[PDB]
């Protein structure tokens, strides 16, 4: 019985609730999808200067 | 932790209430065997010890 | 957000007791078995009809 708490104490320490990060992921991924295209659209801020030239 | 796949701690007391049914189990099976509650010292050593001088 | 992240060591040291008690109730199972087969060693060593081998 020592032994068992002893891992299970281990387990407390150290393991992920991983209920928790299947939330994490999809926010990341769609947070990951917004960045790329909020840097496309700072991408683009020179080519307005075109227009006047 | 609550949602892990690396330390099952429900499993572990589980098997040790499966451990403590098969130890009954095997009581039970010694008195069916040799017809004796106290067959040795190991279950009552002085009450054995009384008996075998008896 | 700093107090939020700091109760990650206040879970841990609640387990930490949970755990502690675990192992004293494991030993306190092994104490009242002990003490309940002690029990019947005295009551039958009360009785004068026992020879002195027995007793």
């Amino acid at each position: 019985k020592l032994q068992d708490s002893l891992d299970a104490g281990v387990g407390n320490l150290v393991d992920a609730d991983l209920a928790k990060e299947s939330a994490k992921l999809q926010s990341l991924q769609t947070k990951q999808q917004l960045g790329v295209q909020a840097l496309s659209i700072a991408n683009s801020s020179s080519s307005a200067i075109l227009s006047l030239f | 932790a609550l949602n892990s796949i690396n330390t099952n701690s429900g499993a572990l007391i589980a098997l040790q209430n499966l451990n403590s049914t098969n130890a009954e189990l095997t009581q039970v099976q010694q008195r069916i065997n040799t017809g004796k509650k106290i067959g040795s010292a190991k279950d009552n050593g002085a009450i054995w010890a009384t008996a075998k001088n008896q | 957000s700093a107090t939020a992240n700091s109760m990650n060591a206040v879970k841990d040291s609640l387990q930490r007791g949970q755990s502690t008690i675990d192992v004293a109730l494991a030993a306190g199972d092994t104490i009242t078995d002990l003490l309940g087969k002690m029990k019947e060693k005295a009551l039958a060593a009360s009785d004068t009809s026992l020879n002195t081998a027995s007793f």
